[PDB]
């Protein structure tokens, strides 16, 4: 009854699949493979580079003594000897290419997209000291590309914008910057992945600090914010706090951590939360600091996620000149790039909600963290969580609601998620709540926890009839979307034994009354009234309640 | 059968013990907890042989237990005192009745979702005291799975173990590849938001081990063909949702290397001959689910890389390609959709007998699965197959009110369609002939198609635009920052004056006999019409001055004090468009109109709009 | 090869080929100013992913045998690319012997 095994188990050459998946990389809307375009560099400045074996001459094909390097390397080292090989001598490569006045650093993009490809490919082997040298290298690398994330607010009014309209050395550093924060990203999910036993190795003060100064560097404050890193540099501090949580000696790290990490991290993510997400002003260029809106000039998509259109995608082709070598980039005039349909700017919505839900996420994380109170966990997280709560549910019943987008429902999913980042900040963490900052916000608290109270009245719905017409009101998008999942993309949703559309006739329909803003889920009201009812505080006194009561019935 | 009035007075027993009144929630533990038996009792006539392959009573039986921790949160955090909370406990029994029922996709997708709602929503009462005593209690379920995994390598592996270890490890597998939804935030390796999870590169980690055991292991056995391509229908699962999932268009991926993953991790399936079993379109549908989420994107060429196709043809059998039969249709058929975009068009011709582009075809026949349906009752299968023949012939686009237009009305725009006037007449003649008193549904998706249709009308004098380029609104379905108002129009069209449809509007709607009962629905719907109306265009003279309030004032006051809130919340937000005008609100008797209205409600209910009616 | 500075694939990527303005047999698509050893690695790459050895070997050999026929059946064309593809497809049969397919051989 043992089942028998296989004599001539061919276990594939890891390596070999690994060079292999080097060799093929390409990136998603160039023409070329990376090490192609690699093999289409030389520089002409560096008149001789050599770390160890890794000579490369002045006009030499780049990309030539990578797969030099590869194949030497190859045939000696085993894995992970391989990949921190390739990461530090890739590492000196960009080094020495960045630190020169007349060169050009088109390579750049190339090797850190060629770096990360590396680094992610096998995470159990890639080791931590790796991730540790080839993160400090590029922590320091982004404050060598310092310029990037400084440009300011404003320009003068005698900034001309005659210009010859160049695009190429900005979306060499664009790239540079972009798909360094994504390998910083990519560098701590790895590390991530990387047992729970297994992480001193990795931290230490110069980590934090670096990650301090390029964190304030990349969620300014009196500067153009890129919105790209800071989806990246939030992704960070989520994998921080994530780890922090899922070890058991989380205190060396919180005693390698000063509080003056947190309360900086804090006060930009306040700044971040405070911000708008509107459409029709995503792909302008606006006021500052309000609007999240991922400027036209750097439009692709990434190394994790593909964030945009990628309308830089043949731009990215059209760097080089396919047929000769050079370092000096091919020409991009900037202002060719550029009325069919807002999708785009939905799908970016799309993007930027789950950006905010990543912010309330974290926040939710540091709570569990410091169960304890401490210098963050000091009230705030009433303030301006429930400032965010009560106008993303005021002017969603103002203006979302029977907008038919299909962002309606993830952000009012933001509500109902930082509604319990409400309550349990309130139920668990009453003992700092300061007597001051519960009247800072006394009006938008209980007028927030109220929006729920009122929806205990359940005077709308109250059958499966009227409902759905409803949802062909506001909730026609979702059909949409079901009727594709249920005719392509589901194994259950096919000849449906009638007792599962029954579940579905339930739950488009509690979902389309939570799109209403009536109805919804009884657990959520019982969290808004287990606040507002609760004496922990006086929020309302008993004849200041009843007011609140009539404004339902009651 | 003879339990299912067993478990018809069991809701209702349920129902019994709610609390005094039709509020209850009840998260804490109460100082009567009679029903811990019955939840005990909900499990131990579960795990048995007779009657659990009938499908309802079964998912009534499941639902009743659902209901009752959906109506006490505190069941689950009951300290159940071995070492924990009961939860953990739960999840494995739940797990063994999982594992009984492994192969149906509702009977797993049923349970999954409402475990999903058990942990999403029921924790978040409690947090750290219970999130990590959960989140622990997976991966340790999840380690000791993957444990067990390795020492079917040194071959003194059972039989029947090996079965359920690896159908275990399939289940918690499967639980954890689900979409957002349904595990939010609630487990510690899906605390990422992104599309990149912590699962993520775990999940890559496992699955490669898995492919180990499956080279490790040898054996031809007809349910392990059964069970190897349940994972691989797993691994497209797990890449089919974290899609962004939009309305009509292709699901866009989030994660290219999780693309890229599972493209490779199928394609090193199918290179060692793995997965074949006879009826079983398993494989067909994960290859033809990828090939639709790569049809023409930026994707296609990471999927012509990522899974290649080319090197198995065998043009000259009837035995094509060589796996399982109506796999290898779907093969050929991507096979043949990879060379129509890969040849120019001009070798292709489409030859209306299935009306699809094909080239210059062979010699020999070899082309009788290509446009052919071939299915028994494969239903999802043909509609992807049609799909994929389908996208290419450059079409009609999808289209939002096109769509919705040729679901109510269908088989319209076999005419011109997009000309302007037509589909009024078809609107207006459907708003006047069509209904009687059965259309409370069908009535409201004419006026919602009313009310896109108007902000279509607006669109002119925007002499560019058409049918077909119009997904949603420029004015009200996008939005900037700041004041909304100031977008809006001063001296933008008249609804009378100009737009017939609200001619048409006030024939039927604003001069129906019974305004005092349409529905909740209809009600809603006219105002949504008519928030559209007076978004895009001028509203009339509410008061001449002979009472006269001109039949949708009238509405307003008839959903503003209504009984419902949402009505009441839709009806503040049509008012605003009466504050602006030209030569209507043009010396601010409109404005002293609404002035004098708003200090006309001492309502309790209504001070919720009526204040927001006011900002 | 022995005497030359670069590796006979690397001086492949040095060689165009501009009379010949596409060439494909069997999805080995080459273009007018394509690098044709990028061309020969494209196909390496791609039949590495499918094939078994001497698929893969044979693959190598008729493609890489089409590739030197329209080279030389060529009025204009210079046949530089050639030589290093013969000797290309020498390393190619002479690796491994035992997996090295007669008819092949013949062809
Ligand atoms: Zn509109």
């Amino acid at each position: 009854n043992m089942v028998p095994l296989n004599p001539n188990r061919i276990i594939p050459d890891e390596t070999s699949l690994f060079l292999e998946s080097i060799l093929l990389h390409q990136i998603i809307g160039a023409d070329l493979s990376t090490i192609e375009i690699l093999n289409r560099l030389k520089l002409d400045y560096i008149t001789e580079f050599k770390f160890k074996n890794f000579v490369i001459a002045k006009g030499a094909p780049i990309g030539k003594s990578i797969v030099s390097l590869l194949l030497r390397c190859k045939k000696t080292l085993t894995l992970d000897r391989f990949i921190d090989t390739l990461l530090e001598d890739i590492a000196v490569l960009i080094k020495e290419i960045s630190v020169h006045p007349n060169e050009s650093k088109l390579a750049v993009p190339f090797l850190v997209a060629l770096m990360y490809q590396i680094v992610q490919f096998r995470p159990s082997a890639t080791h931590n000291l790796a991730l540790k040298d080839c993160f400090l290298f590029i922590c320091d690398l982004i404050r060598i590309y310092h310029h990037v994330l400084k440009v300011p607010i404003h320009e003068s009014n005698m900034n001309l914008h005659v210009e010859p309209q160049i695009f190429q050395y900005e979306l060499i550093d664009y790239l540079i910057i972009s798909y360094s924060f994504d390998l910083l990203e990519g560098i701590l999910r790895v590390l991530q992945s990387h047992p729970k036993q297994t992480y001193m190795e990795f931290f230490d003060e110069n980590i934090l600090k670096s990650f301090e100064f390029v964190y304030k560097l990349a969620l300014t404050i009196s500067y153009k914010p890129m919105v790209n890193v800071i989806f990246s540099a939030v992704e960070v501090v989520n994998i921080i706090t994530s780890i922090i949580l899922n070890m058991d000696n989380s205190s060396d790290l919180k005693s390698l951590i000063s509080g003056s990490w947190w309360r900086d991290c804090i006060t930009r993510l306040y700044a971040l939360l405070e911000k708008e997400i509107k459409s029709g002003d995503v792909y302008n260029e606006n006021v500052d600091t309000t609007t999240l809106h991922m400027s036209k000039y750097h439009d692709f998509f990434g190394l994790i996620r593909n964030i945009g259109d990628n309308e830089l995608g043949g731009l990215i082709s059209k760097l080089i000149y396919t047929d000769r070598l050079q370092s000096v980039p091919r020409v991009i005039s900037k202002e060719d790039i550029g009325f069919t349909a807002p999708i785009i700017g939905y799908k970016m919505e799309k993007w930027l909600l789950k950006l905010k839900d990543e912010v309330l996420n974290i926040f939710e994380n540091l709570l569990m963290i410091y169960g304890d109170d401490a210098t963050i966990v000091n009230g705030e997280m009433l303030i301006h969580s429930s400032k965010f709560l009560s106008r993303e549910q005021a002017l969603m019943i103002e203006r979302y609601v029977g907008q038919d987008s299909p962002n309606l429902d993830l952000r009012c999913h933001l509500i109902e998620h930082t509604l319990t980042i409400i309550y349990r900040l309130w139920k668990d963490h009453f003992k700092q709540l300061r007597e001051e900052q519960i009247k800072q916000v006394e009006s938008q608290l209980i007028m927030s926890l109220w929006r729920f109270l009122v929806c205990q009245t359940e005077t709308v719905t109250a059958n499966e009839r009227e409902m759905r017409d409803h949802r062909h009101l506001v909730d026609s998008l979702h059909d949409l979307t079901i009727k594709d999942q249920a005719s392509y993309y589901e194994d259950a949703f096919e000849d449906l034994p009638e007792y599962i559309e029954e579940e579905l006739k339930m739950q488009l329909n509690k979902r389309t009354g939570r799109i209403m803003q009536v109805k919804y889920d009884e657990k959520f009201q019982e969290m808004a009234r287990t606040i507002l009812e609760s004496k922990s505080f006086d929020l309302t006194t008993l004849e200041e309640a009843d007011s609140l009561y009539i404004s339902m019935g009651l | 059968e003879s339990h299912v009035k067993y478990l018809d007075e069991l809701i209702l027993a349920i129902k019994d013990l709610n609390s005094g009144v039709d509020s209850k929630v009840q998260i804490k533990k109460v100082p009567s907890l009679k029903i811990l038996n019955t939840l005990i009792r909900n499990l131990k006539d579960q795990r048995r042989n007779n009657i659990m392959k009938n499908d309802t009573i079964f998912s009534k039986t499941v639902s009743a237990l659902a209901l009752l921790l959906e109506y006490n949160p505190f069941l689950l955090v009951m300290k159940d005192s071995n070492g924990n909370f009961e939860i953990q406990r739960l999840i494995d029994d739940f797990l063994n009745i999982s594992v009984l029922n492994y192969d149906n996709y509702h009977r797993i997708w049923f349970m999954r979702r409402k475990l999903g709602s058990w942990c999403k929503a029921c924790v978040e009462f409690y947090g750290k005291p219970a999130k990590f005593q959960l989140t622990a209690h997976f991966e340790n379920t999840m380690n000791l799975y993957e444990q067990a995994l390795t020492e079917v390598l040194l071959g003194k592996t059972e039989l029947l173990k090996f079965y359920d270890t690896l159908k275990g490890l399939y289940i918690l597998l499967y639980w954890f590849t689900s979409e957002y939804s349904t595990f939010g935030n609630s487990i510690a390796f899906l605390d990422s938001s992104l599309g990149f999870t912590k699962f993520d590169f775990n999940f890559q980690r496992l699955i490669r081990i898995v492919l180990y055991v499956f080279d490790s292991c040898e054996l031809a056995a007809l349910e392990y063909a059964e069970i190897q391509l349940k994972y691989i229908s797993l691994v497209v699962d797990y890449v089919c949702n974290r899609t962004i999932s939009t309305a009509l268009d292709a699901p866009a991926l989030v994660c290219c290397e999780q693309l890229k993953f599972v493209l490779t991790t199928m394609h090193h399936f199918l290179d060692n001959k793995y997965g074949l079993l006879d009826n079983d379109p398993t494989m067909a549908k994960g290859i033809l689910r990828l090939y639709s989420l790569c049809i023409s994107n930026d994707f296609s060429k990471c999927f012509v890389d990522h899974f290649p196709i080319d090197q198995w043809a065998d043009f000259s059998q009837s035995e094509h390609f060589p796996f399982t039969q109506l796999t290898n249709k779907a093969l050929s058929i991507v096979y043949f959709d990879l060379k129509r975009r890969s040849l120019p068009v001009e070798a292709l011709k489409y030859d209306n007998k299935f009306n699809i582009w094909v080239y210059q075809s062979e010699p020999d026949s070899s082309l009788k699965n290509v446009t052919s349906p071939f299915d028994d009752r494969y239903k999802q299968l043909e509609k992807l197959r049609l799909l994929v023949l389908k996208k290419f012939n450059k079409t009609e686009r999808g289209t939002l009110l096109k769509y919705r237009v040729n679901q109510l009305s269908p088989g319209f725009f076999q005419r011109a369609g997009n000309d302007f006037k037509l589909i009024l007449n078809e609107a207006s003649v459907s708003i006047q002939t069509c209904f009687k008193t059965n259309n409370i549904t069908r009535l409201t998706s004419w006026t919602v198609i009313l009310g896109r249709l108007a902000c279509l009308e607006s669109e002119k004098f925007s002499s560019t635009k058409d049918m077909d380029n119009w997904y949603v609104c420029h004015l009200c379905d996008i939005e900037k920052t700041g004041n909304p108002f100031v977008r809006i129009n001063p001296n933008r069209p008249e609804a009378a004056g100009k737009s017939e449809i609200f001619r048409i509007l006030h024939s039927n709607f604003l001069s129906h006999p019974n305004i005092d009962e349409f529905s909740e629905s209809l009600l809603s719907g006219i105002l949504f019409s008519l928030h559209r109306i007076f978004s895009h265009f001028q509203p009339p003279k509410l008061t001449d001055g002979n009472g006269q309030i001109n039949k949708s004032f009238k509405l307003v006051q008839k959903c503003f004090m209504n009984s419902n809130r949402y009505l009441r919340l839709l009806s503040t937000r049509i008012i605003p468009l009466f504050n602006i005008s030209d030569s209507h609100n043009s010396e601010d008797e409109h404005t002293a109109t609404l002035i004098k209205f708003l200090q006309s409600q001492k309502l309790p209910v209504v001070k919720e709009n009526l204040v927001i009616a006011w900002t």
